[PDB]
RNA sequence: CGUGAGGGAAAGGUGAAAAGAACCCCGGGAGGGGAGUGAAAUAGAGCCUGAAACCGUGGGCUUACAAGCAGUCACGGCCCC
RNA sequence: GAAUGCCGGCAUGAGUAACGAUAAAGAGGGUGAGAAUCCCUCUCGCCGUAAGCCCAAGGGUUCCUACGCAAUGGUCGUCAG
RNA sequence: CGAUGUCGGCUCGUCGCAUCCUGGGGCUGAAGAAGGUCCCAAGGGUUGGGCUGUUCGCCCAUUAAAGCGGCACGCGAGCUGGGUUCAGAACGUCGUGAGACAGUUCGGUCUCUAUCCGCCACGGGCGCAGGAGGCUUGAGGGGGGCUCUUCCUAGUACGAGAGGACCGGAAGGGACGCACCUCUGGUUUCCCAGCUGUCCCUCCAGGGGCAUAAGCUGGGUAGCCAUGUGCGGAAGGGAUAACCGCUGAAAGCAUCUAAGCGGGAAGCCCGCCCCAAGAUGAGGCCUCCCACGGCAGCCGGUAAGGACCCGGGAAGACCACCCGGUGGAUGGGCCGGGGGUGUAAGCGCCGCGAGGCGUUGAGCCGACCGGUCCCAAUCGUCCGAGGUCU
């Protein structure tokens, strides 16, 4: 190969169109029924350790 | 559905049941019919079974002669029409499945390495003592 | 399934034992030859005293291949040796014995004085 | 293309993927209980249910046949005398596999627990 | 034109006047009708068939209204055939008889990013004599200057499969309306247990 | 930096006075928020002034059928005085 | 306002290439504000005419212990030349 | 000239037509068959090899044919680097010499990262005046488009004879394309077995590591595959080219033409296959929701529905797509079947022994076809109409 290099500086604009896909999008999380602490769902319960439930482990 | 089911029921119109059992090692008898002009007839086709392709009714399997010093290797659909018979010539004894190795021996050396196998031809001359 | 280069054993008396394959005659380029189909050879090796000697651009049949041959009834066939023998421009043999088994294809496919001196005929 | 095929690979050639489950089926046998990753946890409970069922069937063969991946006669006796046992009448399922709510600081990797089932 | 909704079961062959025959079995009806494409209504003439029934629970209520409407049972697929008016309100595997040629569509297997070579059958690079990281690429793609740009429709690597695909002119086997079954020569598009469709053929 | 002869930088400024921020608060710390000092703390020590490129946050107008050396001339819409 | 000018600052490429031998990891326990990365134990793998041990150059406190983690360490760090 | 890399090859095409072949024609010193010459025609096709760096060319064996040109003598940020054109060395030759030739001969560093346009694939956004779940029309694109042999007609027409048809009808091929995995044939990184050396567990027996990122070897399911299998080129309709006419003046005859009508190509339009309503010209049909509060606009809670999350998938780089989520067979286990391997261990018996025989087609056993709630898809959350104007 031959080293291909920007041809131009990219503009601003075209820089910050280029990360309009970036934005982060907020951890999902639901209420954990024993507790009501926020938690993903899915998970053991990292607030009281219960899951379906019943205790799963020391929290 | 059951998919492996309907296939196997497709299948069951042409399944045989009339051919005896054998395994790679066993010198075989196949009568097999045959068109040439005008009319059709049956040639046997006798050698060692080399082979057997298990795959239900799509199983195969490949029988090894040779004839006028060349090597033969003819392969059969185990539930073929085409056979009329199979006949078991003799029982040999491999400790494999699969005897290509012999296409490399010497005829002294086949004959070495797949010896009569004294327990299935007992049992084959158990049975056929019937009422 | 022969190509150009393949070497075939000479399966008759004509004094060749063995011919390179360099040409298919099937179309303008068919890719191999089986049994049953004709192709063009250099004799390679031949016995002092043939009908045939060394050098010779000579035609042959396909006879016997090592690619095994799949029948319409569903089985195939496979032989030892890549086989050929050696015909004139009307497809007769030019040697006066064939030794081997030859296969069935090529009585359909119109050597029946091949097929007929064959030993065999699987 | 992987059309219809099983196993994970986890990054790890032939001979080391096999070690990691032993080491991990000596582990779980051990301790009962572990955390390692979601991935690796899924792959475990095949591997150590066909050994804990093998352990259900007792005889001299399985034993030897266990042995050849926990390699340690106490622990395979641990398993026969008091693992086994409390699974005679449960067919399959000897293993359980839940996930954790906290990814590892150093790494993201999501972490589950992998437990013999009570 | 006449046309069935199916699903693509398995392979194996037949015997049939001593010739071992490849058949692709296909478990094709029973459809039932569930919605006619009429001239004065939709501007052309075809039939909505339905395939396969579907947990009702599963189906929600514009689906259920639409088959509350051409009173039938829920179903899991709706497709149309195109210029098919049939007499009764099921159609079945009896549309076709053996001996008649079927053009059957599927959805090819799907190969993902696929390469020059397996998706074009490139011949790719040599792979000794100097040749360099280039085994599997295409070669140029284009001239100099004139035209300075590469053509619309150039075949390079990409997504390849899981797309419609019809094969055509295939001989009906054999028919089984005990358990709705074709069987078809040769081979159809797509997985086992991928949905097909089989119409009769447009080759005269 | 160079084996060596030899080459050879960058880097100044709180305030009038340290009065250089006790004590409390969040934090492991860094940092900050109060309190307090000062005429002044975007003079708080990474300290006079503090331009420009460059990077953010907020707001007004504008933009997803459009052809562009990016302006300019015209008219109209919206926002502001 | 241009000298592929000089000095300095800051952008673009871009969250991209890469993170330096494909000998290889897993778990349990401990410490700690924080642990894939530190300590301990079990298991696994690698070198073994070395990837182990001793000496001479060269290097110059890098040695041992305690207390530390801003920077140095291609990540992390409670660890460390 | 503050650089526009050079011959030839490979790869990948695309175009022109002054056409090599195949299709359609007129003239012939065209009997037939085979040719010659010109016209129309660019849809497709246009082989493998020996020599040489070669392009070219000659030759071998075929072929329907082995076309010729353009694209920076197309294509080195795509590859090669044999030729030629840096530094070494030699020969012929020239020069007193250092050196020189375009003459010859052997050798001689071809740079991981693509910003923009373009191209191949794939998402996210908004739009398509109410919002949704489906099923679709096809404007417009693309793909494809080759051809031979044999036989029947018929050894007929034609010809002294050799030879040998049109038209019409069969069968079988080559290469190419799309899909497929039943068969044939591969692979199958741990599915099974055998083997050596060494170290280890536990001494025997039985096993484990390592010898490659499988130690080696013999096999091998699913999948992915070609060497394997199916199918395609059309048919047919329409309008034409060259070319041939019918009727027919101007021009009492004649004339395919000036009025008018017909025949007529592998080519053109359509027909076949694939994409396709961002077709902003944003289409159609079926069905579902509804006139909700507060202040063509706004805030909030809902509707039909949708998304998130999770179990996954012959779907896949990601994302997308598709299935399923306890109302459950989605993956994992377990069970059965298939399939592979080919008679485990232990015990008994024969043998001094290596081993052998029996138990035993045993034991082990990925993916394939199914069964079964044993394990896990817990529990949930968030969006989402109130329909502008004539
Ligand atoms: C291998 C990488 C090199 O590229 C090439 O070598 C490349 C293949 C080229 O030849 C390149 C295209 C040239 O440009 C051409 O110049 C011509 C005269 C004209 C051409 N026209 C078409 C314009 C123009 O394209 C030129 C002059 O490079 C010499 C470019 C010029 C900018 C450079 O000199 C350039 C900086 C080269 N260089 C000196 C290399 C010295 C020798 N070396 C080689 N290998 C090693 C090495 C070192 C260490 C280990 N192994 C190997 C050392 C480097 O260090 O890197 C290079 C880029
Ligand atoms: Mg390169
Ligand atoms: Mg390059
Ligand atoms: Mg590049
Ligand atoms: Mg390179
Ligand atoms: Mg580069
Ligand atoms: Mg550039
Ligand atoms: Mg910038
Ligand atoms: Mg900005
Ligand atoms: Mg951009
Ligand atoms: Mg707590
Ligand atoms: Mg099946
Ligand atoms: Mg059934
Ligand atoms: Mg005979
Ligand atoms: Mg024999
Ligand atoms: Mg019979
Ligand atoms: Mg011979
Ligand atoms: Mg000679
Ligand atoms: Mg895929
Ligand atoms: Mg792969
Ligand atoms: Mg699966
Ligand atoms: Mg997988
Ligand atoms: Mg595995
Ligand atoms: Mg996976
Ligand atoms: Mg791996
Ligand atoms: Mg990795
Ligand atoms: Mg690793
Ligand atoms: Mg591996
Ligand atoms: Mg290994
Ligand atoms: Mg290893
Ligand atoms: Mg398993
Ligand atoms: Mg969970
Ligand atoms: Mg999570
Ligand atoms: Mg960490
Ligand atoms: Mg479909
Ligand atoms: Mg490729
Ligand atoms: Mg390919
Ligand atoms: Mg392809
Ligand atoms: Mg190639
Ligand atoms: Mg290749
Ligand atoms: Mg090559
Ligand atoms: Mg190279
Ligand atoms: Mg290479
Ligand atoms: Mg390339
Ligand atoms: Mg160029
Ligand atoms: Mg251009
Ligand atoms: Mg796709
Ligand atoms: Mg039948
Ligand atoms: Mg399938
Ligand atoms: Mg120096
Ligand atoms: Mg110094
Ligand atoms: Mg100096
Ligand atoms: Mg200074
Ligand atoms: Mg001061
Ligand atoms: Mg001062
Ligand atoms: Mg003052
Ligand atoms: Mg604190
Ligand atoms: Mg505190
Ligand atoms: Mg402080
Ligand atoms: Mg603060
Ligand atoms: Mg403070
Ligand atoms: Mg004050
Ligand atoms: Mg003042
Ligand atoms: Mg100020
Ligand atoms: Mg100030
Ligand atoms: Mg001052
Ligand atoms: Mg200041
Ligand atoms: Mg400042
Ligand atoms: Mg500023
Ligand atoms: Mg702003
Ligand atoms: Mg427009
Ligand atoms: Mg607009
Ligand atoms: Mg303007
Ligand atoms: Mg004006
Ligand atoms: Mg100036
Ligand atoms: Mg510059
Ligand atoms: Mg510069
Ligand atoms: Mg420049
Ligand atoms: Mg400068
Ligand atoms: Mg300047
Ligand atoms: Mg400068
Ligand atoms: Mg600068
Ligand atoms: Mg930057
Ligand atoms: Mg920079
Ligand atoms: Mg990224
Ligand atoms: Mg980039
Ligand atoms: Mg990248
Ligand atoms: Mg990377
Ligand atoms: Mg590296
Ligand atoms: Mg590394
Ligand atoms: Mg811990
Ligand atoms: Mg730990
Ligand atoms: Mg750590
Ligand atoms: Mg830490
Ligand atoms: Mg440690
Ligand atoms: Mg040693
Ligand atoms: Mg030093
Ligand atoms: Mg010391
Ligand atoms: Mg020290
Ligand atoms: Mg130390
Ligand atoms: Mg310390
Ligand atoms: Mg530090
Ligand atoms: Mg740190
Ligand atoms: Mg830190
Ligand atoms: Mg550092
Ligand atoms: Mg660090
Ligand atoms: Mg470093
Ligand atoms: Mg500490
Ligand atoms: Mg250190
Ligand atoms: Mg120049
Ligand atoms: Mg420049
Ligand atoms: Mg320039
Ligand atoms: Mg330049
Ligand atoms: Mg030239
Ligand atoms: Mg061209
Ligand atoms: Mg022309
Ligand atoms: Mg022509
Ligand atoms: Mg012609
Ligand atoms: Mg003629
Ligand atoms: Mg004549
Ligand atoms: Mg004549
Ligand atoms: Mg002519
Ligand atoms: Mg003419
Ligand atoms: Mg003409
Ligand atoms: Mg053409
Ligand atoms: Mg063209
Ligand atoms: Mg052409
Ligand atoms: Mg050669
Ligand atoms: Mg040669
Ligand atoms: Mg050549
Ligand atoms: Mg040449
Ligand atoms: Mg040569
Ligand atoms: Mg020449
Ligand atoms: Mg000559
Ligand atoms: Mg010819
Ligand atoms: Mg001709
Ligand atoms: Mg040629
Ligand atoms: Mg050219
Ligand atoms: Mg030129
Ligand atoms: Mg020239
Ligand atoms: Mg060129
Ligand atoms: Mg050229
Ligand atoms: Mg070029
Ligand atoms: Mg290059
Ligand atoms: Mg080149
Ligand atoms: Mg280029
Ligand atoms: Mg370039
Ligand atoms: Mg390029
Ligand atoms: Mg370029
Ligand atoms: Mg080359
Ligand atoms: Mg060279
Ligand atoms: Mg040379
Ligand atoms: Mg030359
Ligand atoms: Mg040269
Ligand atoms: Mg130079
Ligand atoms: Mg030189
Ligand atoms: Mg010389
Ligand atoms: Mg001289
Ligand atoms: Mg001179
Ligand atoms: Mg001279
Ligand atoms: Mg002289
Ligand atoms: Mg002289
Ligand atoms: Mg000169
Ligand atoms: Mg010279
Ligand atoms: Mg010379
Ligand atoms: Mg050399
Ligand atoms: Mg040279
Ligand atoms: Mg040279
Ligand atoms: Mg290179
Ligand atoms: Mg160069
Ligand atoms: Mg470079
Ligand atoms: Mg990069
Ligand atoms: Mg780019
Ligand atoms: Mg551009
Ligand atoms: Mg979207
Ligand atoms: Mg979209
Ligand atoms: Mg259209
Ligand atoms: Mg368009
Ligand atoms: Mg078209
Ligand atoms: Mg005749
Ligand atoms: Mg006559
Ligand atoms: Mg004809
Ligand atoms: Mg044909
Ligand atoms: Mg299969
Ligand atoms: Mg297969
Ligand atoms: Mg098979
Ligand atoms: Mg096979
Ligand atoms: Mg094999
Ligand atoms: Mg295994
Ligand atoms: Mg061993
Ligand atoms: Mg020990
Ligand atoms: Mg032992
Ligand atoms: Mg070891
Ligand atoms: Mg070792
Ligand atoms: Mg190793
Ligand atoms: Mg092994
Ligand atoms: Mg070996
Ligand atoms: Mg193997
Ligand atoms: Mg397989
Ligand atoms: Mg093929
Ligand atoms: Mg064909
Ligand atoms: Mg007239
Ligand atoms: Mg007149
Ligand atoms: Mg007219
Ligand atoms: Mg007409
Ligand atoms: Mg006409
Ligand atoms: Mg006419
Ligand atoms: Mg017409
Ligand atoms: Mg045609
Ligand atoms: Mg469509
Ligand atoms: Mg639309
Ligand atoms: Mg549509
Ligand atoms: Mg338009
Ligand atoms: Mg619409
Ligand atoms: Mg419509
Ligand atoms: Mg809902
Ligand atoms: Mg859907
Ligand atoms: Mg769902
Ligand atoms: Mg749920
Ligand atoms: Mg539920
Ligand atoms: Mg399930
Ligand atoms: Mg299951
Ligand atoms: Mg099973
Ligand atoms: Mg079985
Ligand atoms: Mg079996
Ligand atoms: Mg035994
Ligand atoms: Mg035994
Ligand atoms: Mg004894
Ligand atoms: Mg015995
Ligand atoms: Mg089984
Ligand atoms: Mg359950
Ligand atoms: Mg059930
Ligand atoms: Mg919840
Ligand atoms: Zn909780």
């Amino acid at each position: 190969a031959k080293h291909p290099v920007p041809k131009k500086k990219t503009s601003k604009a075209r820089r910050d169109a280029r990360r309009s896909h970036h934005a982060l999008t907020p951890p999902t999380l639901v209420p954990c029924p024993e507790c009501k602490a926020m938690k993903p769902p899915h998970t053991v319960c990292p607030e009281c350790g219960y899951y379906a439930g019943r205790k799963v482990l020391e929290v | 559905m059951n998919r492996g089911a309907l296939i196997k029921l497709v299948e069951s119109r042409y399944v045989r049941t009339d051919l005896p059992e054998f395994r790679p090692g066993d010198t075989v008898r196949v009568s097999y019919k045959v068109k040439e002009g005008n009319r059709t007839r049956i040639q046997d086709f006798e050698g060692i079974v080399i082979r057997i392709r298990r795959n239900g009714f799509n199983t195969t399997f490949t029988v090894r002669k040779v004839s006028y010093g060349v090597g033969v290797e003819r392969i059969f659909p185990l539930h073929s029409p085409l056979i009329q018979k199979i006949d078991i010539v003799q029982r040999g004894r491999a400790r494999r499945a699969k005897l290509y190795f012999i296409r490399n021996l010497s005829d002294r050396e086949i004959r070495r390495k797949l010896r009569a196998d004294r327990k299935r031809i007992d049992q084959d001359r158990a049975a056929e003592r019937a009422a | 399934m022969i190509q150009p280069q393949t070497y075939l054993e000479v399966a008759d008396n004509t004094g060749a034992r063995k011919i390179m394959c360099i040409r298919v005659l099937k179309g303008s380029n068919a890719k191999y030859a089986t049994v049953g189909d004709v192709i063009v050879a250099s004799v390679k090796e031949a016995i002092p005293r043939g009908a045939v000697k060394e050098g010779d651009v000579v035609k042959a049949v396909v006879v016997r291949t090592k690619k095994e041959i799949k029948r319409p009834d569903g089985s195939a066939i496979r032989f030892d040796d890549n086989a050929a023998v050696i015909i004139n421009n009307q497809l007769e043999p030019r040697g006066t014995r064939v030794f081997g088994p030859v296969a069935r294809e090529l009585r359909e496919k119109g050597f029946m004085k091949i097929v007929s001196l064959a030993p065999e005929v699987l | 293309m992987r059309h219809l095929k099983s196993g994970r690979k986890l990054n790890r050639h032939s001979s080391h993927r096999l070690a990691l489950y032993r080491n991990q089926a000596k582990s779980l046998l051990t301790h009962g209980r572990i955390t390692t990753t979601v991935p690796k946890a899924k792959e475990l409970r095949g591997f150590v249910d066909h050994l804990i069922h093998l352990a259900k069937r007792g005889d001299l063969h399985a034993r030897r046949l266990v042995l050849r991946d926990l390699q340690d006669v106490k622990l395979v006796r641990k398993l026969f005398d008091e693992i086994a046992p409390r699974y005679r009448d449960r067919q399959g399922g000897y293993t359980r596999v839940l996930k954790l709510a906290e990814r590892r600081r150093g790494d993201g990797a999501p972490l589950a627990l992998v437990e013999l089932v009570e | 034109m006449k046309g069935i909704l199916g699903v693509k079961v398995g392979m194996t062959r037949i015997f049939r006047d001593d010739r071992a025959v490849p058949v692709t079995v296909i478990l094709a009806g029973p459809c039932p009708v569930v919605q006619r494409r009429t001239p004065e209504k939709d501007g052309y003439t075809a039939v909505q068939l339905g395939f396969l029934p579907q947990n009702p629970k599963r189906v929600n209520r514009p689906l259920k209204g639409h088959f509350a409407k051409a009173g039938v049972e829920p179903v899991r697929i709706l497709r149309e055939i195109r210029d098919f008016n049939p007499e009764g309100d099921t159609v079945t595997v009896e549309i076709f008889k053996p001996g008649e040629r079927v053009d059957v569509t599927g959805t090819s297997k799907g190969r993902g990013f696929a390469g020059v070579m397996k998706r074009w059958n490139f011949a790719g690079g040599p792979d000794s004599h100097g040749a360099h990281k280039i085994h599997r690429h295409p070669g140029s793609i284009g001239n100099r200057k004139t035209p300075g740009r590469v053509y619309k429709g150039k075949k390079m690597a990409g997504h390849y499969g899981a797309e419609r695909v019809t094969v055509m002119n295939l001989e009906v086997v054999d028919v089984i309306p005990e358990e709705n079954l074709l069987l078809v020569k040769g081979a159809v598009p797509g997985p086992n247990g991928g949905l097909v469709i089989v119409r009769e053929t447009k080759k005269a």
